[PDB]
RNA sequence: AGAACGCAGCGAAAUGCGAUACGUAAUGUGAAUUGCAGAAUUCCGUGAAUCAUCGAAUCUUUG
RNA sequence: UGAAAAGAACUUUGAAAAGAGAGUGAAAAAGUAC
RNA sequence: CCACGUCAACAGCAGUUGGACGUGG
RNA sequence: GCCAGCACCUUUGCUGGC
């Protein structure tokens, strides 16, 4: 049904991986979709596994709406760094799923590049925040179902 | 030793005589604006319709009791709560209830017959079924030449037989515009099939006769044909849809008896 | 508030309780079931 | 004749069967409109017994029962073997 | 210990005490876990595998 | 003679026909509760309801010959 | 003999008298797992045999 | 905890012994 | 074994705020890493009465810590760090 | 020890005692089959002889004892006499206390269920001991001693017994296919049954019985047919001589073993209803043999160790001399007037009447009586057996029941009822129908191994539908090909 | 299917009489499928509502041509199983397949000694 | 008129009936019923219907 | 959704959810508020 | 409530935890 | 019923105090 979006591939030079409705951001995960990147399964798997021990988060082009003054890095065409290890572990659980489907493909070694990732509306969850006067405010625990493919190069 | 005078035509036949004269009846000038207006004045009278209900309205209390916050009543309605209701539902601003008039009857529309009126339609709708080249302009071929409108015998009433009725389509020819009426197009009509609309097949001839009906069992049933009396008929049966000039079929004695009217109305141009 | 007394009444709605649907899944199969509860 | 049945079915359960044990206690499910005497009689004409207590209550099961004490002679293992 | 809420209970209420005093023996966890019942846990007292404070 | 209904049981006369139901009532006091066991049986639910079924013919008859005295 | 062991035995003969008589084809599978059963006894019972008769010819 | 290496030769060693003396 | 003196003198009276002891725990955790070169750090509860001991405020400066090696290495790592 | 201490376990000497411990790993799929196999090699190794040099020279040890021989899984003569015999005994003692209940066990806790387990083969070793101390007071060996080598045999006979014990429980560890008490009864058949119908001969004489005519089915066919490298011809049939027909013991290994592998077909068929549809199913047959299996070689054990009536032990009491409360009242085995000399009158009546040679046609009251018992103890055990887990009658109905009902999510119905009406009452005369077919089969002859090829080949034909079910319908080399599968519900 | 006139329902009404309306033994009018020429002459009759033993193939459908056993027919869904293909799923797995009465052709009969009594004899509407 | 709470082999949704508790009867019919998992009854004449009966025996509690 | 549930076997991967490839069918960007 | 079994949703993160979910008593 | 000691793996037995 769904997928590449980007189409050529082929399937013959490509693994795939995809999550589904799992409760992690939409916002903060299309960022890291952006940025995994570009780079092959190990050095997208090995910054991520950095980012949780010291080294941020992972670069944000767009969504670097403010926060404090900021910061150090890194900061490579940025200078809004953060820190959410929620979207970490989702891509992480991702790259998993798409190196051991990467293990019986058989291909194999060099090659790589994460050629397309997009994700998608999951929708959101909707729930509420107390204020004032029995009135009340939207609150969301942001969801998303993510795709991932990759192709050699 | 000849006016309007005709040949008769036979279903045996193959003719071999001579006929009474066509009707004066048959004369007047055909007129379009008046077939249309006729048509659609007794469709009036039996059409009604259905449409949404819960009541039409109303469930559903209210004298305009909205309560202001923003925008504002609005404007309009009241009663009330997590529905349903607005507005709502009573709308219209409907995003769920009825529209603004449910469909009405109530609405009196008709138009009433006057007896001038009545036998000026049918004498016009007489004079139009005594043409020849509005039968194709319609959607119905006819092969068949000269002797239009055609004349059949007095043998009709007594079929009965379904083979006699092939026996007398071929004669009429006619024919294959009764085999146009039993093949696709005629295929499936929609949700307009309910209340006809349709989709999408074409009517086939008319055939008419004096004494009778005649109509008789099996003279009903047969693809696209219908039967008819001088005595009771109508435009509906004379052209359907009102775009005038049907294939009509007659039969003998329908002069006699249309001519001696009282009544009194007669031709003039 | 007061009634007809009496220990009966809450010994009916006390059945009523466990007689309350829920739930099961295997009817929503073999329906036409057009979600509900 | 309004007479009913008492006994729809007896109760079979963990803490139940731990009565049979104790002291020849069978416990049982009677109606909604069932009366002290009428236990007793019940399982006097279905299981031959001597009835030592009857004392009723309600469960949310909404069926009420019923603890119907038994004489140390009847033996309750091998008639609720039976049942 | 894992999922000894019920044997945190149990374990006070056949001692008659209000929970917080209850002592579970870390070393033989697995065996306190493995009673589920209020005369396996008269064993378990006896032993001195649960005792009072 | 074999069976258990319909036109062995109808026609039945009657002293007969109540003694073997109450003792077709003893297989399923034997047989209730659980003992169900699990079920159905075809046999449990024709035998529960064929105690409906001719204490309704029992009741039928004590009513039809009340109307005729 | 009361009324116990002849209820016992009535079912007893129940047990004892469904049959299905051995077909043809269950007698190829006797016949094939009692030549397979005749050749697992056929290598066993030789082999015993065979150096027997050795320890008698060396040790008189 | 033995092994099922020490049964074997257990026994082969047995035979040995009885064919021997 | 080797034997330090932890220097609580230094940023555990600048702290508080009201939250002087998990933080105090953590700093201990890091700076016995740091000094005996190592990966987990044990943090007996020897330890966690010592720190909890006075209670927050409520630390006694600098306390002396008894420390073992290590060599296992990564796989079932040894340091010991109350009294060894 | 003593001291001053409350005591009565005899833990001091148990680790003074050399006992064993058992594996540890295991391997499949081809390393079950090489190592059960070499299991297999162990005990095929029974051509070598026992140490004994003054009962080996001039007596050669006393005639072969074919009665022993079938249910022991032994070969005479050799490393292992006594096989599994005291490995199953341990077991009747065991079975007799648990389901008498005299001691009561609910085997359901893990506790009690290993203390079982642990407690047979302690008895096993302890009944082994006292094993090979009755079998040099029965006489067997052609010479009674003091002590001096008739210490040693008895040690050597333990030794590589306690060996046969670790045989039985490596296989059951998953190191091999099947049970190692299975294995070594239906390598006992594979000794016997081809020792004596295939064979050799050899020209040598004796007064004794010696093994100097065997191969029954080389001399009885390859005569009637034509004639061989050896010079023979004529046809034997039948007769009453000395020289045996060959034709009596071709004959009786086939005849016992269309029958016994009969019983096992017939089968009780149980009904259910369905695994997808609503209408008739499976007609789901359960093994009739194989349930009363364990329970008749308990059965066949005993008549060959009780004190009142039976072989072994009251061989001793004839053998012993000193005459008071144990006397040969229990049984006389001694030289007879009779031509053929086996005990003249004892109470073992529950000893087969059957040799290598035909059955007894000449007492029917011996005959009666030792029919009669059998299927007593064949229903003795049926009923422990049914008392002690297993797939309980209690328990599994009980079980699935009230699991079913309420669970999940939920469900209803099972046949668990209706097959309680069939299940409980063809299990006990299941035991009882497999201990009267045993002894029919052994009335028309056969003997060493008399009642082991029955249980082996009925044990053969038992391995054959596990596997064959496994192999069509789970998977493998298949024949679900033909017509499979499960249709019904929409 | 159903005759003109009386009722005049236009209409998924009409529709709906089919699909809800009448059981068992007037889904003997819509189980019923047209005999050959062979045992139209043997019987006299035309058609004949189906029997679980009737042997019956398919003339209409994308599995046109299939002889077989009916296997089971639901009055309620008015529908066959001809058994069969089917078509399994590698662990036995086994599907139905359902067809219309009325686009099958009966062959071969199994009818009964007064099951041909009642429908030769009238028809009617004697319900 | 209407309503409560029950009933079941199961009980989601609908209405079928009343401690006898989707029961069944009297006409009447013909190979499939018990929604299905599941448990079984029937099939060259007594299983099975509201196809049609303002038609029936039983009928709690409230009104 | 589809004529018919044929409502996706089996295999690999994943804590599971799920995914990869594959099966069914006329059509699966007709894969279940379809 | 109580006991046993679970984490899809629900708990303001999270969860090996629950008053939640589900089934007994 | 509660508490303590000794025997006992436990289930229990014995003795003393309240």
């Amino acid at each position: 049904m769904a997928r590449y979006g980007a189409t050529s591939t082929n399937p013959a030079k490509s693994a795939s991986a995809r999550g589904s409705y799992l409760r992690v951001s939409f916002k903060n995960t299309r960022e890291t979709a952006q940025a995994i990147n570009g780079w092959e399964l190990t050095k997208a798997q090995k910054y991520l596994e950095q980012v949780l021990d010291h080294q941020r988060a992972i670069p944000f082009r767009r969504f670097n709406s403010s926060i404090g003054r900021t910061a150090q890095g890194k900061e490579f065409g940025v200078t809004k760094a953060r820190w959410p290890a929620k979207s970490v572990k989702f891509v992480q659980g991702l790259l998993q799923n798409a190196a051991a489907n990467a293990e019986a493909k058989g291909l194999d070694a060099t090659k790589l590049y994460v050629s397309h990732i997009q994700v998608n509306q999951a929708p959101k969850q909707r729930r509420r925040t107390y204020r004032a006067h029995g009135r009340i405010n939207k609150y969301e625990s942001s969801p998303s179902h993510i795709e991932l493919v990759v192709t050699e190069k | 030793m000849s006016r309007p005078q005709v040949t008769v035509h036979s279903l045996t036949g193959e003719a071999t005589a001579n006929a009474l004269p066509l009707p004066a009846v048959f004369s007047a000038p055909i007129r379009p604006d008046i077939v249309h207006t006729v048509f659609t004045s007794v469709n009036k009278n039996k059409r009604q319709a259905y449409a949404v209900s819960e009541k039409a309205g109303h469930q559903t209390s209210a004298e305009s009791w909205g309560t202001g916050r923003a925008v504002a009543r609005i404007p309009r309605v009241g009663g009330g709560g997590t529905g349903r209701s607005g507005q709502g539902a009573f709308g219209n601003m409907c995003r769920g209830g009825r529209m603004f008039a449910p469909t009405k009857t109530w609405r009196k529309w008709n138009v009433k017959v006057n007896h001038n009126e009545k036998r000026y339609a049918t004498a016009s709708a007489i004079a139009a079924t005594a043409v020849a080249s509005l039968v194709l302009a319609r959607g119905h071929r006819v092969e068949k030449i000269p002797e239009i409108p055609l004349v059949v015998s007095t043998d009709l009433e007594s079929i009965q037989k379904t083979k006699e009725a092939v026996a007398a389509l071929k004669a009429v020819g006619a024919h294959s515009d009764l085999l146009k009426v039993l093949k696709s197009k005629k295929l499936r009509a929609g949700k307009g099939k309910y209340r006809n609309r349709r989709w999408t097949q074409r009517r086939g001839p008319l055939v008419v006769y004096a004494e009778d009906n005649g109509i008789v069992k099996a003279l009903r049933n047969v693809p696209g044909v219908e039967t008819a009396n001088v005595a009771s008929l109508n435009l509906l049966q004379l052209a359907p849809g009102a775009h005038l000039g049907r294939f009509v079929i007659w039969t003998e004695a329908a002069f006699t008896k249309l001519d001696q009217v009282w009544g009194s109305e007669t031709v003039a141009s | 508030m007061a009634a007809q007394k009496s220990f009966r009444i809450k010994q009916k709605m006390a059945k009523a309780k466990k007689q309350n649907r829920p739930l099961p899944q295997w009817i929503r199969l073999r329906t036409n079931n057009t979600i509900r509860y | 004749l309004d007479s009913y049945k008492v006994i729809e079915q007896p109760i079979t359960s963990e803490t139940a069967m731990k009565k049979v044990e104790d002291g020849n206690i069978l416990v049982f499910q009677v109606s909604m409109k069932a009366n002290k005497y009428q236990i007793k009689k019940a399982v006097k004409e279905l299981y031959e017994v001597d009835v030592l207590k009857v004392n009723t209550l309600v469960r949310p099961n909404g069926t009420k029962k019923a603890y119907v004490r038994l004489t140390a002679d009847y033996d309750a293992l091998d008639i609720a073997n039976r049942i | 210990m894992a999922n000894l809420r019920t044997q945190k209970r149990l374990a006070a209420s056949v001692v008659g005490v209000g929970k917080r005093k209850v002592w579970l023996d870390p070393n033989e966890t697995s065996e306190i876990a493995q009673a589920n019942s209020r005369n396996a846990i008269r064993k378990l007292v006896k032993n001195g595998t649960i005792v009072k404070k | 003679m074999a069976g258990v209904k319909a036109y062995e049981l109808r026609t039945k006369s009657k002293e007969q026909l109540a003694s073997q139901l109450v003792d077709l009532k003893k297989e399923l006091a034997e047989l209730k509760v659980q003992k169900l066991s699990r079920p159905s049986l075809p046999k449990i639910k024709t035998v529960r309801k064929s105690i409906a079924c001719v204490l309704t013919v029992i009741n039928e008859q004590q009513r039809e010959a009340v109307r005729q005295l | 003999l009361v009324e116990a062991p002849v209820e016992f035995v009535r079912e007893g003969t129940q047990f004892l008298a469904k049959c299905k008589k051995p077909d043809l084809k269950e007698y190829t599978k006797i016949v094939k797992a009692v030549g397979i059963g005749f050749i697992a006894v056929g290598i066993i019972g030789y082999a015993i045999k065979l150096i027997h008769i050795p320890i008698r010819y060396v040790i008189v | 905890r033995v092994d099922s290496l020490v049964v074997l030769f257990l026994s082969v060693g047995f035979i040995f012994s009885v064919i021997a003396l | 074994t080797r034997e330090y003196t932890i220097n609580l003198h230094k940023r555990l009276h600048g702290v508080s705020f009201k939250k002087r002891a998990p933080r105090a725990v953590k700093e201990i955790k890091k700076f016995a890493k740091l000094h005996m070169g190592t990966d987990d750090v044990r943090l007996a509860p020897e330890l966690n009465q010592a720190i909890w001991k006075r209670g927050v405020k409520g630390v006694e400066y600098r306390l002396r810590l008894r420390i073992s090696r290590k060599r296992n290495e990564e796989e079932d790592a040894k340091n010991p760090l109350f009294s060894y | 020890m003593s001291g001053f201490r409350l005591i009565d376990i005899v833990k001091p000497i148990l680790p003074i005692l050399p006992e064993v411990e058992l594996p540890f790993e295991k391997l499949p799929f081809d390393d079950k089959i090489v190592y059960t196999i070499f299991a297999g090699l162990i005990y095929l190794f029974a051509q070598f002889p026992l140490v004994g040099l003054p009962k080996a020279t001039t007596p050669n040890v006393n005639d072969p004892i074919y009665f022993l021989r079938g249910v022991f899984g032994c070969e005479p003569r050799t490393l292992l006499e006594f096989g599994l015999f005291p490995n199953i005994s341990s077991g009747l003692i065991l079975q007799l206390l648990a389901g008498l209940k005299v001691i009561k066990v609910n085997f359901k806790i893990q506790s009690d269920r290993e203390l079982f387990q642990s407690l047979t083969k302690v008895f096993a070793i302890v009944q082994y001991v006292i094993l090979t101390n009755i079998f040099i007071f029965a006489g067997y060996f052609g010479d009674d001693l003091s002590v001096v080598q008739i210490g040693l045999i008895n040690f050597q006979l333990v030794g590589a017994g306690i060996f046969t014990t670790l045989l039985a429980e490596v296989i059951d560890k998953g190191f091999g296919f099947s049970s190692g008490a299975m294995i070594i009864n239906t390598v006992v058949i594979a000794t016997n049954l081809v020792a004596d119908t295939f064979g050799v001969s050899q020209i040598k004489v004796g007064e004794d019985d010696q093994t100097e005519a065997q191969g029954a089915l080389i001399n009885l066919i390859q005569g009637l047919r034509s004639k061989h490298k050896t010079f023979i011809g004529g046809i034997i049939s039948a007769f009453n001589r000395d020289y045996l027909p060959n034709l009596t013991t071709t004959i009786i290994v086939l005849a016992i073993a269309i029958i016994v592998c009969y019983l096992q077909s017939v089968r009780v068929e149980l009904p259910i209803r369905s695994t997808r549809a609503r209408g008739t199913n499976n007609v789901y047959p359960i093994k009739l043999l194989y349930t009363g299996c364990l329970s008749v070689l308990f059965s066949y054990t005993i008549l060959f160790y009780i004190h009142i009536f039976a072989f072994v032990l009251i061989q001793l009491v004839a053998k012993n001399e000193p005459t008071h409360i144990i006397c040969k009242i229990m049984g006389h085995y001694e030289n007879a007037n009779n031509l053929l000399a086996v005990p003249t009158f004892p109470l073992s009546l529950l000893a087969p009447p059957t040799s290598f040679f035909k059955g007894v046609t000449q007492q029917p009251l011996t005959f009666i009586t030792y029919s009669a018992f059998i299927l007593v103890t064949g229903i003795w055990f049926a009923d422990k057996w049914q008392a002690i887990s297993g797939s309980s009658a209690r328990d599994v109905a009980l079980e699935f029941k009230d699991q079913g009902i309420t669970l999940m999510g939920r469900r209803e119905q099972n046949v668990a009822k209706e097959l309680n009406k069939v299940i409980p009452i063809a299990a006990v005369t299941g035991a009882s129908v497999l201990s009267l077919i045993t002894v029919i089969g052994e009335s028309l002859g056969l003997k060493g191994k008399a009642a082991g090829i029955v249980v082996g080949i009925a044990g053969g034909f038992s391995l054959l539908e596990v596997i064959t079910i496994e192999y069509q319908q789970s998977g493998g080399q298949s024949a679900l090909n033909q017509v499979l599968g499960v249709p019904g519900a929409m | 299917m159903a005759k003109q006139s009386l009722d005049v329902s236009s209409d998924r009404r009409k529709a709906r009489k089919a699909y809800f309306t009448a059981p068992s033994s007037q889904r003997r009018v819509l189980l019923s499928a047209p005999l050959s020429k062979e045992l139209r002459a043997q019987y006299g009759i035309k058609a004949l509502p189906i029997r679980r033993d009737d042997e019956v193939l398919v003339v209409r459908g994308s599995k046109k041509g299939q002889e077989g056993k009916i296997s089971s027919v639901y009055r309620l869904k008015f529908a066959v199983q001809v058994d069969k293909v089917t078509k399994e799923k590698v662990n036995g797995a086994s599907v139905p397949i359902n067809l219309h009465p009325s686009k099958l052709v009966i062959t071969k009969l199994h009818l009964d000694k007064d099951r041909k009594a009642l429908i030769q004899r009238k028809g009617g509407k004697l319900e």
